[PDB]
RNA sequence: CGGCACGUAGCGCAGCCUGGUAGCGCACCGUCAUGGGGUGUCGGGGGUCGGAGGUUCAAAUCCUCUCGUGCCGACCA
RNA sequence: AAUGCCCC
RNA sequence: UGCCUGGCGGCCGUAGCGCGGUGGUCCCACCUGACCCCAUGCCGAACUCAGAAGUGAAACGCCGUAGCGCCGAUGGUAGUGUGGGGUCUCCCCAUGCGAGAGUAGGGAACUGCCAGGCAU
RNA sequence: UAGUCCGGAUUGGAGUCUGCAACUCGACUCCAUGAAGUCGGAAUCGCUAGUAAUCGUGGAUCAGAAUGCCACGGUGAAUAC
RNA sequence: UCCUCCUAAAGAGUAACGGAGGAGCACGAAGGUUGGCUAAUCCUGGUCGGACAUCAGGAGGUUAGUGCAAUGGCAUAAGCCAGCUUGACUGCGAGCGUGACGGCGCGAGCAGGUGCGAAAGCAGGUCAUAGUGAUCCGGUGGUUCUGAAUGGAAGGGCCAC
RNA sequence: CGACUUACCAACCCGAUGCAAACUGCGAAUACCGGAGAAUGUUAUCACGGGAGACACACGGCGGGUGCUAACGUCCGUC
């Protein structure tokens, strides 16, 4: 349970998101990764953001 | 064992290659030769061989285990084989690093025609 | 008193005991007690038939136990109701078929091993015959 | 201590040997590759052996080590 | 052999006591001065003299007699 | 904060029953016949350190909390406060005055103490049982007439006040119990 | 490359003669010197393990591999993955330039030197021995280094049994006795 | 019977939660002080965790089984 | 005007 | 066509191990060398590259050998479906199926495609 | 300014002398060896002037066998409110 | 509540306060791909070094390993090492398995857009099976789909705590 | 500092003998799935719809767990 969920914004300026988790312990840098953006139909880097 | 070993890097591709039922074109470089043949899907079959023991490469060639040597008889074989009528292969680089003499021989082919 | 020094599990189930022997040839000795009956056979019962038969023999010749008791045979305690687990290892036990030899002697001449078996047998449940060594 | 067991998974298999099958349609279930995949058949990320072509199913003893192929024959 | 990894290794001259020089390929980047080369060391004619065995009733009787 | 129920808890949880931390020192299941179970548990007050007696009922229960304690090292202090590290992740925390109260004349400087952490935040300190420490004020002591080992007050370089032997004089450094407040040995 | 021309020109031959042997290929030849320096003090120190590392870099030719532990073992509170330890693989002419060197200068250098054991043979040829301090190499002054290392040399040959291979060395005049 | 919480230096207790070092008091040993004993002062030593099997790189600590000692009730019939 | 017990 | 050797199969121990012998014209392996392609968590060891002075030593291939492994009986001796029976925790009879182990024995593989040397 | 050119313990080898006789058990010499020791815990001792401190010398005993004992001089202080 | 083995009678299923154990996770690499490699343990030789570190050879053969219990599997390795990366993608889905149902699982193949590979190709998480909570109510972002006269808006709907 | 003697214990291998539900380098009879064929069977099969009851079973045989291979015991599979 040490283990929280993340979601990763695009970096597309859409509003498109996954979601994942992440270790905030030993991993506490951020997390950037190039996933597909349905709303553009473009793989573009996410950069990770807070649940909210 | 260095044969056992190199095989044992071959096969796996060896029997993907078998499962896809695709023409597949072997290499096999020795020293001082290097060979190549294509063999039917089912494998038990070869089409067209095409070797630096031939004669007819190894007057034209000045030494035989070498990457010009491997460009001559990657020619003969794609030659033969556009010839016979067979154009899609797969190469199969039977466990040698696709690197020099092999890499020469299948660029080589597939200057001469083989689609792959 | 025989028991095995580990088992792996240690309850088993109870099963049967249908079949005819394994071991019904005298291989060791020159005589052996081999078993007619069908029951099984508990560490103490074994232990009392040695001591009978190496005193009737007076500490003489050689003798060997080809059985061995591995079953773990559980009993629940008294004044308990029927259910709640399975019971507690007891005591342990060898099954017994028809034919298996259960003891074996030589160096002593065949009729003091006729009397030593004799008072062997007296102490155990199954009915036993004396046997004695053939070539093949 | 003790009465936790779990829930039987169904494994098994499915189609036997020389039964017509869809493609796509699962021959044997299992935990680990007990039967390999051989022609037209495939092999499911937790190693259910499926159907890849229509046909009638074929178990064989191919192989060095002498192992179990499930094959269909595409009729 | 990589190219900046491993060190210097030149020809490097060793001079002993023994009078031998010896033209050597080594890490030591200058020159060399040697005490005692292999031609040179009392191993061949030590094997006695690093023992020192002796016998003491003739040590005795060289200290005196009858 | 996973609730805790009162047959279930033995010694060492750390019970946050009304918004106050405690920890189960022992605890005494019953079930008579005929009626209602539930545990007479030795509770210990964590915050104050006052030893209270509750009766729990079998349903009655509560919820836990996250105290807990390792061993951080003291650094510095400054004001009010005191600081501490660990040796295993490095982490940097700060006390107040109430954590550490009467362990700030024990507490030198790199010494390793176990504290008490609640909600992430110490609560309590526990001065390492034996500290080295030396003394800024004597009187000399001189024999006279004692005819009984007599003893001498003695401060020391962090406010504390100890009784040394005789001989001891300023500057050396002594060993004291920060449990019992009392003169061990003169270290040399 | 001296050893190597003096092995090519008369070994050979002399191993030949001596064995009575048919084939030329059958005769012993070296293929490899191996260096090793286990510093079990690494894991309390990790800067010792680099200058041995250096130490070793000058003793041989080469930059030495670095080995870790194997096995994770108790008795020394080596955990799996530790670097632990120092290796260099000689070869070639690298590999006779070492032997050279060390046949005719450290081994004469070596404190209280009465001869190498002739019995230190694997059973298998391979001869293999130690020596305790790193100064007998010339490549380090004893002024510049802090610590007295040690290592341990290992002379693999092709010989079937060890009988063959120390009258390889011997052909080599090695000084073990 | 179960459950349950203990078993650590000669004695009494910590540690154990959160694996890597076993600590505290008295006692014990040798000086000193004293006419001598004691109180006192100065110095020293001692255990490896009831036992066995597991997890682990490693167990006083974690699991499981045994042995021993306490505590609770083994009720309505 | 701190402490200072006992001697078969 | 006959034998040799290479690669790719079929088959998956009657096909594998062991011991003895043997092969270099060709092929293969070792081998020579290393600026260049490429490489070593160091090492031309391996992987590569440029070649042909030497050797069949190792390996690899082949021949022989029954010390193992392995195969294995037509055929004979446990279990079991159906029906009936008993002295019923376990067996018997009629009928159908019929092992495992062991014995005799077999066994030093068989074969397809295409490629290089003596006879033809 | 270092365990050192401090310290000399311990041990190996070789000798001298006395004495019937230096093994147990003498003293001394030569070569090599080079421990502990870096000013000493609680406590404790002597000394008020040619004294303490320090440096040598002799004698008795005695064949040989003193760092002990008894004497002799050389240098020579601090402090006592 | 869930996972593994036996009971369980050679398809699946099968109870007991039957016999044994585990889970309520971990991982941005411990995933993808390409290239490469083969263990445990003993024997001998070797500086400190020793029962056991590191080095070398030999015998051995997967007795090893797999993030975690047990079972099946794994050498073409699913085990170990390195380079480049994000397929731990989005919309679907022939056809099957498994459920009383709610559901759960496997899946070739199509479209868009990537990763590795020379290429054939592989990739919609991890050797597989545990690592979980239906609905309501409400929160956050997107989205003209609705919007009580009309234009907005509030509030609902659709999509992704 | 080296060790000499030897009434006991003995791992690893080798030969021989047994045991196992949670052992398998072997392995049936039955049962189960699929295909083909004849005879027979008042479609006996499947789907959709209207109406239900029922979900306390018992004993005997066979294969077992538990119990004491005790119970007109108890819990399963099949008839
Ligand atoms: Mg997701
Ligand atoms: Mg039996
Ligand atoms: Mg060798
Ligand atoms: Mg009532
Ligand atoms: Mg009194
Ligand atoms: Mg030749
Ligand atoms: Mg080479
Ligand atoms: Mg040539
Ligand atoms: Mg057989
Ligand atoms: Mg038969
Ligand atoms: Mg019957
Ligand atoms: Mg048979
Ligand atoms: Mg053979
Ligand atoms: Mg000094
Ligand atoms: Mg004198
Ligand atoms: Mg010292
Ligand atoms: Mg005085
Ligand atoms: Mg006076
Ligand atoms: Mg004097
Ligand atoms: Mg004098
Ligand atoms: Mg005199
Ligand atoms: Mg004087
Ligand atoms: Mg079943
Ligand atoms: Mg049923
Ligand atoms: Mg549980
Ligand atoms: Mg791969
Ligand atoms: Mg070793
Ligand atoms: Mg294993
Ligand atoms: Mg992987
Ligand atoms: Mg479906
Ligand atoms: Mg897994
Ligand atoms: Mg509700
Ligand atoms: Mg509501
Ligand atoms: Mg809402
Ligand atoms: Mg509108
Ligand atoms: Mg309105
Ligand atoms: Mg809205
Ligand atoms: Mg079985
Ligand atoms: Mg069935
Ligand atoms: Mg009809
Ligand atoms: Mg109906
Ligand atoms: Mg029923
Ligand atoms: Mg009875």
């Amino acid at each position: 349970g040490i283990r929280e969920k993340i979601k990763l914004v695009s970096s597309a300026g859409t509003g498109h998101f996954y979601t994942t988790t992440k270790n905030k312990r030993t991993k506490p840098e951020k997390l950037e990764l190039k996933k597909f953006d349905p709303v553009v139909r473009q793989h573009v880097i996410y950069k990770e953001a807070k649940i909210k | 064992d260095k044969k056992s070993a190199r095989i044992r890097r071959a096969t796996r591709a060896r029997r993907k290659l078998q499962e896809l039922g695709a023409t597949r074109l072997v290499v096999h470089r020795t020293p001082r030769h290097i060979y190549a043949q294509v063999i039917a899907p089912n494998g038990s079959e070869v089409l067209v061989a095409a070797s630096t023991v031939e004669k007819a490469i190894a007057e034209q060639l000045k030494y035989t285990g070498n990457k010009d040597a491997a460009a001559a008889v990657g020619k003969a074989v794609a030659e033969r084989a556009l010839e016979k009528g067979i154009k899609d292969v797969s190469f199969d680089r039977s466990g040698f690093q696709y690197h020099g003499r092999v890499q020469a021989l299948a660029d080589a082919a597939r200057e001469a025609g083989l689609q792959f | 008193m025989l028991q095995p020094k580990r088992t792996k599990f240690r309850k088993m189930h109870k099963g049967r005991n249908r079949g005819l022997a394994q071991g019904t040839d005298v291989s060791f000795g020159s005589f052996g007690l081999k078993a007619v009956g069908r029951g099984r056979l508990t560490a103490r019962q074994i232990e009392a038939a040695r001591r009978a038969m190496t005193r009737a023999v007076k500490r003489q010749g050689k003798i060997w136990i080809r059985v061995f008791p591995d079953k773990p045979i559980t009993e629940k305690p008294l004044a308990v109701r029927m259910g709640k687990g399975k019971g507690n290892v007891e005591y342990w036990v060898a099954l017994i078929q028809p034919g298996k030899v259960l003891y074996e002697m030589d160096g002593v001449p065949e009729e003091l091993a006729r009397e030593a078996f004799k008072l062997a047998a007296a102490k155990l449940p199954i009915k036993t015959t004396f046997v004695t060594k053939t070539v093949m | 201590r003790n009465g936790r067991d779990s829930e039987a998974k169904r494994l098994g298999v499915k189609r036997f040997g020389g039964e017509s099958v869809l493609a796509g349609s699962i021959i044997v279930r299992q935990r680990g590759t007990k039967f390999h995949a051989g022609a037209n058949v495939g092999c499911g990320r937790d190693h259910t052996l499926f159907a890849k072509a229509d046909g009638k199913v074929k178990f064989e003893v191919k192989g060095p080590k002498n192992r179990k192929f499930i094959s269909i024959e595409a009729e | 052999m990589k190219k900046d990894i491993h060190p210097k290794y030149e020809e490097i001259t060793a001079s002993c006591s023994c009078g031998n020089v010896m033209k050597i390929r080594s890490t030591v980047g200058h020159d060399l001065n040697l005490d005692v080369c292999s031609k040179c060391h009392p191993f061949f004619t030590g094997k006695q003299r690093d023992v020192a065995t002796g016998g003491r009733v003739d040590r005795f009787n060289k200290r005196f007699n009858i | 904060m996973a609730t805790y129920y009162s047959n279930d808890f033995r010694a060492g949880l750390k019970i946050m029953l009304d918004g106050e931390p405690y920890a189960v020192e022992a605890s005494e299941f019953v079930k008579p016949g005929k009626g209602q179970a539930f545990a007479r548990v030795k509770l210990r007050r964590l915050l104050t350190g006052t030893r209270v007696e509750k009766t729990f009922k079998s349903t009655d229960s509560a919820e836990g909390a996250d105290v807990v304690d390792m061993n951080l090292t003291y650094l510095y202090n400054d004001g009010e406060f005191w600081h501490f590290m660990n040796n295993e992740t490095f982490e940097q925390l700060s006390a107040d005055a109430k954590a550490i109260g009467d362990n700030a004349k024990w507490l030198l400087d790199q010494a390793e103490c176990i504290v008490t952490l609640w909600n992430g935040q110490p609560i309590s300190v526990t001065p390492p049982n034996f500290v080295e420490l030396e003394i800024v004020d004597t009187d000399p002591g001189l024999k006279g007439d004692t005819a009984g080992t007599g003893g001498k007050p003695a401060t020391l370089s962090t406010g504390a006040v100890v009784k040394v032997p005789l001989f001891v004089q300023i500057g050396e450094v002594i060993k004291v119990d920060t449990r019992s407040g009392e003169y061990v040995s003169r270290v040399k | 490359a001296k050893l190597h021309d003096y092995y090519k020109d008369e070994v050979v031959k002399k191993l030949m003669t001596e064995f009575n042997y048919n084939s030329v290929m059958q005769v012993p030849r070296v293929e490899k010197i191996t260096l090793n320096m286990g510093v079990g003090e690494a894991i309390a120190d990790k800067k010792l393990l680099d200058n041995a590392a250096a130490d070793l870099a000058a003793i041989s030719g080469q930059k030495p591999l670095i080995t870790k532990a194997r096995k994770s073992v108790a008795g020394f509170k080596i955990r799996q993955g530790y670097p632990i330890g120092c290796k260099v693989t000689l070869r070639g002419e690298r590999m006779w330039e070492f032997f050279e060197r060390l046949i005719t200068i450290a081994v004469p250098r070596i404190r209280d030197f009465r001869g190498l054991s002739a019995k230190s043979f694997d059973g298998r040829g391979n001869y293999s021995m130690g020596v305790r301090e790193q100064i007998i190499f010339p490549e380090i002054d004893y002024d510049k280094v802090d610590r007295v290392r040690g290592l341990d040399i290992t002379i693999t040959t092709t010989a079937k049994s060890d009988e063959e291979g120390r009258a390889l060395l011997a052909a080599f005049d090695f000084p073990f006795r």
